[PDB]
């Protein structure tokens, strides 16, 4: 009756618990509006994301690959660096992995970010199962936040994430 | 800068703001000193000075014309000119909207929903009036749970 | 329908047309338009009022 | 039948003497078109916020927080030398205080839509000192009249300090009449 | 019988069963967290700063002939090569995973129950008698955490002083 | 008529529950009496957030000071953590510590057990200096009122 | 004060009339303390 | 002044095309006219019944789109 | 009526069971808080206010080595920020701390009625087993007296700039 997130507020309907990841948080109540496996598979979708971009934010300040090494240490200097020829191999890399879900979303069924991708066999134990399915769920979570995070103190700063912590300019100067 | 120059260096705005004091000042030097004329042309100066140097001060960039001009494009150099102005007009509005529509459902389960469109309720009017001010979250909460869009088959439609 | 229930019309050409009206009264004559509809809204020529058949009416929940 | 506060004036017909403070003053009648309990409840926000005003004013002119950003003994200038992050940030957080003590119920539509909530009653009791029914009345009773007395004093010293342009102990120990 | 802190009731998790019981929980780790977890990290811990105490002796004298002698064991670190210690990290991963047979979260570490901190390692078979194996179940816990301190304590005061353990102790300065 | 201000949804058509949920009287230093799940007063009560405060203010102790201390030199020297150079992560020699989570040098804040530092202490200004209610070198209120009374025009 | 009175008060007309004479008052007011205000000052 | 008189022109090509495709779509029907379609492209009106109907018809709505036109094209 | 105020009536929280209850609660502290609450209060604050005199007064008569040095002749609270600077007042206050957690544990056990206010149980040497009564009685009253006594003291430092012996000495 009462949901786990806000303990004053009543559960949202639609989110009773037994999804992964449902704590019955949904202050807005997307749930009651828009398909929830919908939201769940792009929750899921932006939790990959954003856990490869958060990684990728911060691997290039420690290591690059030697055809790399000129562009910069900031993300988004070397995102303009790049050029486009690479930028359009990653887009039509990208695109035929989201050919696959464009059919399991639009011409197929099954748990929300099924994609039957499990090479190395990690999810066949239950429990195991759903340790990892809400742990990819979670970090899925912080990692969008640390993402965003990011993208604007590389705004801001026109750096690295750690060569700002190491500078120690934590603090805005104002609007770029 | 982005295609102008800053209004704070440039010629135009100087010889604007010139030729606003000298037509002041020669429309005071006919009034004797003291005289609530010449105390109002002396404020209008006062007031001409202020606001072209609080303009050049501003950052804004005036023209070939002398005059200021707007960069409305997004630039968050220039959010002043446009942006945060449009979001203070937007909360405004929507403050507005949303007691609008709140009374107008309140008045609808009435006794007499014309009566009192016609001769309001103030008391409930204000209460609306107060709720106004966190329209965005009520909104959107009103969309998400249903009770804002109306479903297409209880609306009343012309024959094709 | 019933007497006093809510009934929305469906009637194209109704002013009232995918609106909920009252029914005033259903008569068993065998008219062609049986059923009585009273409606809060005011049509244009300033009726509140009208006869449809039961084919034109379909009670609400 | 009459005030008890305004003998001449008749008792406010919705004031009936449960709230603490009350002495039937509504002389223009505010509680009849607006619910007392949202009438309350706004006093004891406006007498306790105005109780820490009071206290704030009072004490940040003798005693700051390091540094030259907060070394202000006139308060209308502490307000603009203080850090403004600082002060955006306490902003927002009264917002989320707000929201979350009243439970996400911040409107008069819905502020008192549960019957549990009581005109004031924000769940604050962190040591539990307003459990004792014997001294729950006087508590309450001496929390209203402070409210009330904070706010006149926090209006009289903001406006001294307009006028006199001088911290309010150091105006009433270096007083100079106003002149013009 | 006797409760470590005798003006706070005995935990009601601590039941005795585990070895060096001795009803010391003050803040009451055991009423938030699964005790089997908080015992295998106990002992994890314990091993790992016993193993750390020994190579704090070890290192200040006798360094391989590989490797390069730091100032201090702290020092011999930093010295080392850094794939080295990859090396070490990776297979130290390598054995966690095996161990535990990759059940290495609290959902699924203890899902077959194992006693905490049992990992099968018996080579020499000390562990086969009953009696001996209450005894030094005892003697492991009370000398890791005497050993956990004791390394605290070393890696610290080594850090201040710039000298092994033993090097301070026979030439003793006063920080002030 | 309608009294305004209810803070009932029903009274102004507005949307709202059917059930309200009942309020328990359990309170958390620090926290709020409201609806809570079952044992969360119990797993999380004003003990739990007392005593949790208290291990924050311990940890809070080293961490105010935190840096590396030296003796090698012959006299206590303090060194920022970052100084120090981590191997085996390529470009980044010198790596986030805990002066990261909590930068008291780069704000000019000097951090001790206490909250406050010497450099950075609360400071007490004495209001009254050498005034007297009355009859003192300052002019008080009070010597207002007096000399009013005692005036000639 | 007299029932019918404060409902010829709160008329449409009136209402509409002394809401906008405060909002004009407002902006007036706004207008004279803070004037040629073109932009949001940041 | 090319922006706000662009802005000026952005207004009478939607108010003209406002005027054109509500006699268009409107041309078979309305809620005052249900059977417009009956009547056709260009009657005069439907009498003073239902509050008035003058200008009722599609041939109506591009008398008045012709007035917007020529503002539009000026 | 309250033994130690006879005109005024008997502070209700106030049952007299308590060492060192003689009704004396003018300002109905009690009524406010829990007593057991002002309880662990009292008997933390003589405890600290006994070591503070006791301290105070032998830091008149004698000062350890070293400690002169460090503090440079500085006494009571010029000594406190001198040892400050040197580290020792942090080394004092991280331990202190370190008891104050578990005393927090213990606050709550009292609260939670499972523990006596001030009972930590420590007596060693067990004084505390003849007349158990008795010792707390004169605990508390000490306590009082050296938290009165403290006062005095470091407020004639405050005056005068000399510590209690040396201001009974000069004065
Ligand atoms: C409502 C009901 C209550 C009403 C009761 C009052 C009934 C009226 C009786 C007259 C009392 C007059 C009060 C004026 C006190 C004053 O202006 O107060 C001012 C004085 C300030 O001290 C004076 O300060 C003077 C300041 O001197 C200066 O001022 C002097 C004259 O002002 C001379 O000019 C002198 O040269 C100049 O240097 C002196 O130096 C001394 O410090 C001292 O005489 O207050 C003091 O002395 C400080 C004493 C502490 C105040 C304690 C009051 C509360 C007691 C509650 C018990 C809990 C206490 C704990
Ligand atoms: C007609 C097309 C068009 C459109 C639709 C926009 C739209 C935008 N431009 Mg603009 N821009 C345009 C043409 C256009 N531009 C042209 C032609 C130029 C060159 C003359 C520019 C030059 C320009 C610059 C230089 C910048 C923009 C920026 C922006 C963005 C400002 C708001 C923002 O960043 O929100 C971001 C905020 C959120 C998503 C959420 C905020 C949440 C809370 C409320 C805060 C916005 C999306 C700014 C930007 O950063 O864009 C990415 C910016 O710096 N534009
Ligand atoms: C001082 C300057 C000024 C003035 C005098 C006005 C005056 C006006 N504006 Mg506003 N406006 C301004 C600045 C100003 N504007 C700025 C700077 C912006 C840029 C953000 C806008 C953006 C804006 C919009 C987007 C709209 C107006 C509209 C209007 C007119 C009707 C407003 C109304 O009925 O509110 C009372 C409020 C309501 C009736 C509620 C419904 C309408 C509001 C605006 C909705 C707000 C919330 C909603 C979620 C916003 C979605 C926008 C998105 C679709 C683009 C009115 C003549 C409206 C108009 O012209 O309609 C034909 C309109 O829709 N203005
Ligand atoms: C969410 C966490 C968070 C974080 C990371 C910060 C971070 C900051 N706050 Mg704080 N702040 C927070 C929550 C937070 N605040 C909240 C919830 C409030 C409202 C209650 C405030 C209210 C606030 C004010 C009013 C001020 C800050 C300031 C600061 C800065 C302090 C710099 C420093 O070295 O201080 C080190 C100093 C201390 C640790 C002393 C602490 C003193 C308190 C009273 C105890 C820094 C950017 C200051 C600033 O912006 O300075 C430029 C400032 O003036 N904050
Ligand atoms: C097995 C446990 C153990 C032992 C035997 C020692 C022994 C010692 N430590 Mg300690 N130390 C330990 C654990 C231990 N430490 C731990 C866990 C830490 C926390 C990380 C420290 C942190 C530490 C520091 C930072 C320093 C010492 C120092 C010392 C010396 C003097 C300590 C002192 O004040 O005496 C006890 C005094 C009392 C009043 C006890 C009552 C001494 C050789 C000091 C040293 O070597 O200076 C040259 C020194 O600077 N230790
Ligand atoms: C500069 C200052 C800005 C910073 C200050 C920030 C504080 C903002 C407070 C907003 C607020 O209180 O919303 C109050 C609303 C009440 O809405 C109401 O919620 C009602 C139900 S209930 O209240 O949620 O139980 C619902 O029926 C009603 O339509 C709806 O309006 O709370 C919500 O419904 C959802 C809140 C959103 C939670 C996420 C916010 C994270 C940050
Ligand atoms: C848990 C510890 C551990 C294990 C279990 C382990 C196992 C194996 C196995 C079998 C599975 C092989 C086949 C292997 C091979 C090599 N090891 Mg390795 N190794 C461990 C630890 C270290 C350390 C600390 C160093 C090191 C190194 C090298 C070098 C290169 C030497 C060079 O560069 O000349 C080679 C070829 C050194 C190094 O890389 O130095 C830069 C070095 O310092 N190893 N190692
Ligand atoms: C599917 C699957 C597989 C797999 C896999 C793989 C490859 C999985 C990879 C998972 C990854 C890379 C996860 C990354 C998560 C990153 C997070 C949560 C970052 C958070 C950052 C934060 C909070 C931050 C921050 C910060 C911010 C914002 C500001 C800064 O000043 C500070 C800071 C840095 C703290 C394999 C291939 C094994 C097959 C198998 O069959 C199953
Ligand atoms: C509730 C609660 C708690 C609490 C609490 C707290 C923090 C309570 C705090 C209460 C406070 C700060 C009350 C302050 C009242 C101030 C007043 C009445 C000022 C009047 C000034 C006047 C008349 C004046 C004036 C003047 C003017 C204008 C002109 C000047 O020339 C003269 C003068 C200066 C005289 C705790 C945390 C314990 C927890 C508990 O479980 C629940
Ligand atoms: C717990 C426990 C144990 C214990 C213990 C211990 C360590 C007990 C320690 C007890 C101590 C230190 C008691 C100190 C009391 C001091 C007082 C009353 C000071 C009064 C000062 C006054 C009146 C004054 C003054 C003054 C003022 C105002 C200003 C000055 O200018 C003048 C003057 C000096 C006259 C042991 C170890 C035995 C074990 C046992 O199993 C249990
Ligand atoms: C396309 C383009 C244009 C210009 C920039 C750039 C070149 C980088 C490029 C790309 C831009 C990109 C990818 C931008 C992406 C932006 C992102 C990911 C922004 C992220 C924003 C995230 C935000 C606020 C999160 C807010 C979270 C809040 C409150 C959480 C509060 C909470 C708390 C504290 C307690 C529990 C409840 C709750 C509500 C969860
Ligand atoms: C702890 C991690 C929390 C992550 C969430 C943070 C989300 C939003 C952070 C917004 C940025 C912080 O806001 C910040 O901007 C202000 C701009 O004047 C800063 O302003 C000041 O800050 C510094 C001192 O703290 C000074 O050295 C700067 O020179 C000064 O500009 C404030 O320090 C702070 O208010
Ligand atoms: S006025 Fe309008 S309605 Fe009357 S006749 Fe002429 S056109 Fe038809």
């Amino acid at each position: 009756e009462m949901s786990k997130a806000i303990p004053f507020a009543e559960r949202p309907a639609k989110l009773d618990g037994k999804i992964p990841g449902d704590v019955g948080f949904d202050p807005l109540g997307f749930s009651d509006y828009y398909d929830l496996k919908y939201l769940r598979e792009a929750e899921i979708k932006h939790g990959r994301i954003c856990m490869l971009g958060a990684l990728g934010w911060l691997f290039p300040e420690f290591a690059k690959l030697p055809q790399f090494a000129s562009l910069s240490t900031n993300p988004l200097k070397a995102a303009t660096e790049l050029g486009p020829a690479g930028w359009a191999q990653i887009f039509i890399f990208v695109g035929a992995l989201e050919s696959f879900s464009y059919e399991k979303i639009y011409y197929g069924d099954s748990a929300p970010g099924d994609l039957g991708f499990d090479p190395l066999r990690l999810g066949k134990n239950p429990v195991s199962r759903a340790h990892y399915e809400v742990a990819e769920i979670k970090n899925g979570r912080l990692a969008m936040i640390g993402l965003g995070g990011m993208i604007h103190h590389s705004l801001l700063t026109k750096q690295g994430a750690i060569e700002q912590i190491m500078s120690q300019n934590f603090y805005p100067s104002g609007f770029p | 800068v982005a295609g102008l120059t800053p209004c704070k260096d440039s010629k135009d705005f100087q010889r604007r703001l010139d030729g606003s004091v000298k037509k002041l000042k020669t429309r005071l030097a006919k009034y004797e000193k003291g005289t609530p004329p010449a105390l109002a042309l002396e404020k209008q100066i006062e007031r001409t000075q202020a606001r072209f140097e609080r303009y050049g001060k501003a950052g804004l960039l005036c023209g070939t014309d002398g005059l200021p001009h707007l960069i409305t494009d997004g630039r968050w150099s220039h959010s002043g000119e446009f942006v945060i102005p449009g979001l203070f007009f937007l909360y405004i509005a929507g403050w507005i909207g949303w007691v609008g529509r709140s009374y107008v459902l309140f008045a609808r389960e009435s006794d007499k929903p014309t009566e009192k469109e016609i001769i309001l309720d103030v008391p409930a009017a204000l209460s609306f009036v107060s709720t106004g001010f966190i329209w965005p979250v009520s909104a959107f909460k009103e969309f998400t749970s249903g009770n804002l869009i109306a479903d297409e088959s209880e609306i009343t439609v012309s024959p094709r | 329908v019933k007497r006093g229930s809510q009934v929305r019309i469906l009637r194209k050409e109704s002013y009232w047309y995918q609106d909920v009206g009252t029914v005033a009264t259903i008569d068993t004559s065998g008219i062609r338009y049986p059923v009585v509809v009273r409606f809060e809204k005011v049509s244009y020529s300033g009726v509140n009022t009208n006869n449809f058949s039961l084919d034109e009416v379909v009670e609400v929940v | 039948e009459k005030s008890a506060s305004v003998p001449f004036l008749s008792k406010p017909e919705k004031l009936d003497g449960s709230m603490a403070g009350d002495v039937g003053f509504d002389p223009l009648g505010i509680s009849y078109f607006i619910d007392v309990k949202w009438l309350r409840e706004a006093e004891l926000k406006h007498g306790r916020i105005c109780m820490l005003a009071t206290a704030g004013i009072l004490v940040q002119e003798v005693i700051h927080l390091p540094g030259p950003a907060f070394s202000s003994k006139f308060a209308l200038d502490a307000w603009s030398t203080a850090p403004r992050g600082g002060m955006v940030q306490i902003l927002i957080a009264i917002g989320l205080i707000e929201m979350v003590s009243n439970r996400f119920a911040i409107t008069a539509t819905d502020m008192f839509a549960n019957p549990n909530r009581k005109p004031g009653d924000l769940g604050f009791d962190p040591l539990s000192l307003g459990a004792n029914p014997a001294t729950r009345a006087k508590y309450e009773l001496s929390e209203v009249i402070h409210g009330r007395a904070a706010m006149m004093g926090l209006s009289g010293m903001i406006h001294q300090m307009i006028v006199s342009k001088q911290p309010v102990i150091d105006q009433l120990l270096n007083f100079k009449p106003v002149d013009a | 019988d006797d409760l470590a802190v005798p003006f706070l009731e005995r935990p009601p998790m601590l039941d005795g069963s585990y070895a060096g019981d001795i009803g010391f929980d003050p803040v009451g780790f055991s009423n938030y967290f699964d005790l089997r977890w908080l015992r295998e990290a106990e002992l994890k811990h314990g091993r790992v700063c016993m193993l750390g105490v020994v190579g704090f002796l070890v290192q200040e004298f006798v360094t391989l002939p590989m490797f390069s002698n730091g100032v201090t064991p702290v020092d011999d670190f930093f010295v080392v090569p850094a794939t080295g210690l990859w090396q070490i990290f990776f297979t130290i991963g390598f054995v966690e995973a095996f161990s535990n047979g990759f059940k290495l979260t609290p959902s699924d570490m203890f899902a077959d129950d194992r006693a905490p901190g049992d990992l099968g390692f018996d080579p020499l078979g000390c562990g086969k008698d009953p009696a001996a194996l209450a005894r030094r179940q005892l003697v492991e816990v009370k000398n890791g955490r005497l050993a956990m301190i004791a390394f605290g304590g070393m890696l610290h005061q080594q850090l201040l002083t710039k000298q092994g353990v033993i090097e301070q102790l026979t030439n003793f300065k006063a920080i002030m | 008529a309608t009294v305004g201000f209810s803070g009932v949804p029903s009274d102004f058509c507005r949307p709202a529950p059917t059930a309200f949920p009942a309020e328990p009287a359990g309170m958390t230093v620090f926290g709020a009496r409201g609806p809570r799940a079952e044992g969360h007063r119990d797993k999380f009560g004003s003990r739990h957030a007392a005593v949790s405060l208290a291990c924050a203010a311990l940890l809070w102790q080293p961490i105010s000071q935190a840096g590396m201390y030296s003796i090698d030199s012959g006299s206590l020297a303090k060194k920022s953590f970052s100084e120090m150079e981590v191997p085996g992560f390529g470009d980044a020699k010198k790596v986030p510590t805990i002066e990261s989570f909590f930068p008291f040098t780069k704000n000019g804040f000097d951090a001790s057990p206490a909250l406050f530092g010497k450099d950075s202490m609360i400071v007490f200004e004495n209001p009254l200096g050498k005034c007297g209610a009355y009859a003192s070198s300052c002019h008080t209120f009070l010597d207002e009122m007096g000399d009013m009374l005692k005036a000639t025009p | 004060m007299d029932s019918n009175f404060l409902k010829y008060l709160s008329t449409a007309p009136v209402l509409l009339t002394v809401w906008l004479s405060f909002t004009a008052g407002l902006v007036i007011e706004a207008n004279r303390f803070f004037p040629d205000m073109l932009y949001f000052p940041m | 002044g090319d922006f706000l008189v662009h802005h000026a022109i952005a207004l009478g090509l939607h108010t003209t095309a406002l005027i054109l495709v509500k006699g268009a779509l409107d041309a078979r029907g309305s809620k005052l006219m249900p059977d417009k379609k009956d009547f056709g492209y260009s009657f005069p009106c439907d009498g003073p019944g239902r509050g008035g109907t003058c200008d009722i018809s599609a041939w109506d709505a591009f008398y008045l789109s012709m007035f917007w036109m020529l503002n539009t094209i000026g | 009526m309250s033994p130690s105020i006879p005109f005024l009536k008997k502070p209700d929280a106030l049952d007299g069971t308590a060492a060192g209850d003689i009704g004396f609660d003018p300002l109905g502290f009690s009524s406010l808080a829990d007593i057991k609450f002002l309880q662990e209060a009292e008997i933390k604050h003589c405890r600290i206010a006994m070591l503070a005199a006791a301290g105070s007064i032998a830091q008149d008569i004698f000062t350890f080595p070293g400690y002169s040095a460090l503090t440079g002749g500085a006494k009571m609270t010029a000594a406190h920020d001198k040892l400050v600077a040197t580290g020792t007042m942090g080394q004092i206050l991280f331990w202190v701390s370190f008891a104050e957690v578990f005393g927090t544990v213990a606050l709550f056990d009292t609260l939670d009625g499972k523990r006596a206010p001030g009972d930590f149980k420590f007596d060693p040497l067990g004084m505390g087993k003849k007349n158990m009564a008795d010792m707390q009685l004169k605990e508390i009253k000490n306590g009082r007296l050296a938290m009165l006594g403290i006062a005095g003291m470091t407020h004639g430092y405050f005056i005068s700039g000399k510590g209690p012996l040396e201001l009974l000495g000069n004065f």
